[PDB]
RNA sequence: CGAUGCGGCGGCGUUAUUCCCAUGACCCGCCGGGCAGCUUCCGGGAAACCAAAGUCUUUGGGUUCCGGGGGGAGUAUGGUUGC
RNA sequence: UUGCUGCAGUUAAAAAGCUCGUAGUUGGAUCUCUAGCGUUUACUUUGAAAAAAUUAGAGUGUUCAAAGCAGGCCGCCUGGAUACCGCAGCUAGGAAUAAUGGAAUAGGACCGCGGUUCUAUUUUGUUGGUUUUCGGAACUGAGGCCAUGAUUAAGAGGGACGGCCG
């Protein structure tokens, strides 16, 4: 039962308030504990050196080996794993490289296959990776 | 079901009705006047009593206190007033 | 004495008290000439304050404090202070995402005038709103009715 | 339903619509006032002085016959008792309770039904106090 | 205990007249519920009513037709203004054809067609059609 | 709709206290408050079912506590209670 | 899928093991004006106050439009409107609805009546001393009248008593 009275304003707004943390996505958004965790604290994009070339296995239902590139950030200076898009786009990239990284595309987590990777690599030496795979650019040399 | 007299229910079903729960209230209690075997003196009792009543007349017990109704003595003779 | 509580000597700053007096009058009887002042927002100077020998600076019939602005009223919640008391104000703030109210009190500290004796917790008091006398007074009592 | 038990009881008194004076009563205002002074005095209660004049003298109502009700009566006069008889009734209810429990330090229910007793005299206080026919200063012991 | 006698009044009526009883019995019985059932009736909703007249407080005996669909009572009594007053029209009321709000006014308890019409605000109760 | 437990109310007839009443035990109804049960297209519900879990988009009787996908977890830390 | 409008809590996530209890919220009928008032609010309707820009919106062929505040007629006739502006504070009507109280050991209302103290600053053509009334207050010793003053007793609740019951 809710109390429905002409002077339960306070009741009603104290109630809803504290009631709205229990909400998955407000508790997330308002309380400042996802920004210092989450990698890129709160930024579309991120520029980062690659470590080395990986190949992360993909689920059980269909066996693949994903290429993907260990990158450390330059902001926050921590390691992360990025999946390179397209095919063949592997070869462009070499390791000690400037990378630049972005969100998957669901909010910061997995993919249908590639399990415990958060990121994709959009840029490499400051060229787009589109523009490497149309062959509309060359690797500068 | 579907076009009783709210207004106007027959009386033996009115009777029958709870005290509280009838159209408009009345006590089922009454007052009645007790005639006593050795005495001429008239006394009024309450119907449903709740102390063992004296007539000074005499100096003897008229009704009993139960549960309910109060219960007259043997001899005493009880009549309805109004 | 009576009226003599302090270090410094109590008097009303117009009232001058040594006029030359010759024997007739001076063994006569002694009385001092009251000031007074009548506030004008239709508030009855109460007897008590043309007729006692209460000093105050602060007190609006018989001090220098001049009364302009608000009008409001209070119940009194404490008298523990010297010539001042806590009143408390309740009014309804209303919330309109829900379009209900919610009940909210101010304690506000006013001056009341020692004209005003025998004045009981509980009962209303209409406060008028004068130039500040301490840290937080700001108002001072102008009328009392009883609960 | 009850103040402190889960029972819905409904049993009370249902007073006729005649306010009129019954025919066959011979007892006059002046005459049954006579009667509650003379009964007051004896050291009864209202309920029970009531109760005597209803069963004994056939007096249906005191308030229909008299136009006043016998608390008013003996308070009108000055032969009213201090406390009111509900709260009397209450503290020596209580105190034989208090008095059965000073011996019984196992009786948890003996306990429990005077933390409920010791409520009702609470709650009734607070109401005479507000109506100021008690003292403001009146405390329980 | 019982709080706000008009809620249970219009909720037996309502149940009344769901099972399809040609009268219904509502206790106890107030101005604001006469006045309320007035309303009614003017519009042609419930027909004649009896007040019922014991000492203590009276019960009414009310006639049903078979046109109320719903009477319903808004708790608590909202502070309703005439610029206010086409929103809840729009939320409460089946159609804009037929239907009426219950507003107590300075002028008395009305709908809120006479509300428009004599141009006053007042205090929601409740709405019939 | 028929039972049942406590109290009250009215009424043929069986029985015990020898008999008359008057109390018990039965019997047939009624009234109020409880433990429940059977039936029903009142009406709800995703249904199982529920005379309440009904009177809910025809949505407002009053009020308290309380949930917000599944794990992590009633875990970590802090406070407080306890030998 | 944060539910005031508008959500859930038998089994899908969910009603505290149970009762008491202060704060909080909610609370049964009933009562048709003499320059000061009337018992005070909340509520509702009106009025003045409230920066432009913005937003809504009147007028105008920027070549159309977003715009702009211009422009139009053969020296002239124009425009640069208007509305909204939470709440609270001021202002005047309404009195249904919801709070509050007006007289209960009658120092209660309304009427004429006895005295104590003080004072108004007219008055005995003006001027100095006594005593006054009128103008205006608190205190009282009585009196007449009020149709003299308490609504009902909730299928609300406390308490009393009666015979049981487990």
């Amino acid at each position: 039962g809710k109390c429905r009275g002409l002077r339960t304003a306070r009741k009603l707004r104290s109630h809803r308030r504290d009631q709205k943390w229990h909400d998955k996505q407000y508790k997330k958004a308002h309380l400042g504990t996802a920004l210092k965790a989450n990698p890129f604290g709160g930024a579309s994009h991120a520029k980062g050196i690659v470590l080395e070339k990986v190949g992360v296995e993909a689920k059980q239902p269909n066996s693949a080996i994903r290429k993907c590139v260990r990158v450390q950030l330059i902001k926050n200076g921590k390691k992360i794993t990025a999946f390179v898009p397209n095919d063949g786009c592997l070869n462009f990239i070499e390791e000690n490289d400037e990378v630049l990284v972005a969100g998957f595309g669901r909010k910061g987590h997995a993919v249908g296959d590639i399990p415990g990777v958060r990121f994709k690599v959009v840029k490499v030496a400051n060229v787009s990776l589109l523009a490497l795979y149309k062959g509309k650019k060359e690797r500068p040399r | 079901p579907l076009a009783k007299d709210l207004l106007h229910p027959s009386p033996e079903e009115e009777k029958r009705k709870h005290k509280k729960k009838r159209l408009v209230q009345s006590p089922n209690s009454y007052f009645m006047d007790v005639k006593c075997p050795g005495c001429y003196k008239i006394t009024t009792v309450f119907s449903h009593a709740q102390t063992v009543v004296l007539c000074v007349g005499c100096s003897t017990v008229l009704c009993q206190p139960t549960g309910g109704k109060a219960r007259l003595t043997e001899g005493c003779s009880f009549r309805r007033k109004q | 004495a009576d009226i003599q509580t302090e270090r410094a000597y109590q008097k009303q700053p117009t009232i001058f008290q040594n006029k030359k007096r010759v024997l007739l009058g001076e063994t006569g009887k002694e009385k001092l000439p009251r000031y007074y002042k009548n506030i004008g927002l239709g508030f009855k100077t109460p007897k008590e304050a043309i007729e006692g020998t209460y000093i105050d600076k602060k007190c609006p019939f018989t001090g220098n404090v001049s009364i302009r602005g608000r009008i409001l009223s209070g119940v009194v919640t404490k008298m523990k202070m010297q010539r001042t008391i806590v009143i408390r104000r309740d009014y309804l703030h209303y919330i309109r995402k829900y379009n209900r109210f919610e009940k909210r009190h101010k304690n506000m500290s006013v001056h009341l005038s020692p004209c005003f004796r025998d004045v009981q917790i509980g009962d209303i008091v209409t406060v008028g709103e004068c130039r500040p006398l301490s840290k937080t007074v700001r108002f001072n009592v102008l009328k009392v009715t009883k609960a | 339903g009850r103040m402190h038990a889960p029972g819905k009881g409904l049993s009370q008194s249902a007073l006729p619509y005649r306010r009129s004076v019954p025919t066959w009563l011979k007892l006059t205002s002046d005459d049954v006032k006579e009667q509650i002074y003379k009964l007051a005095k004896k050291g009864l209660t209202p309920s029970q002085i009531g109760v005597i004049l209803r069963d004994s003298h056939g007096v249906a109502q005191v308030r229909f016959v008299t136009g006043n009700k016998i608390l008013r009566i003996l308070k009108s006069k000055g032969l009213a008792p201090d406390l009111p008889e509900d709260l009397y009734h209450l503290i020596k209810k209580a105190v034989a309770v208090r008095k059965h429990l000073e011996r019984n330090r196992k009786d948890k229910d003996a306990k429990f039904r005077l933390i409920l007793i010791e409520s009702r005299i609470h709650r009734l206080a607070r109401y005479y106090k507000t109506k100021r026919v008690l003292p403001p200063n009146w405390k329980y012991e | 205990v019982r709080m706000n006698v008009l809620a249970d009044a219009l909720k037996s009526i309502n149940n009344a007249e769901k099972r399809g009883k040609r009268q219904v019995l509502i206790r106890p019985c107030s101005k604001v519920i006469v006045r309320f059932l007035t309303v009614m009736m003017k519009h042609g909703y419930i027909g004649e009513f009896e007040i019922i007249d014991d000492h203590r407080a009276g019960k009414i005996v009310v006639n049903l037709t078979g046109r109320l669909n719903k009477c319903g009572v808004i708790s608590p009594r909202f502070d309703v203004q005439l610029k206010d007053l086409e929103k809840w029209q729009n939320n409460l009321l089946p159609s804009r054809q037929f239907g009426f709000i219950v507003l107590t006014t300075s002028a008395g308890i009305m709908d809120h067609e006479e509300a428009r019409r004599k141009h006053t605000g007042g205090k929601i109760l409740g709405f019939f059609f």
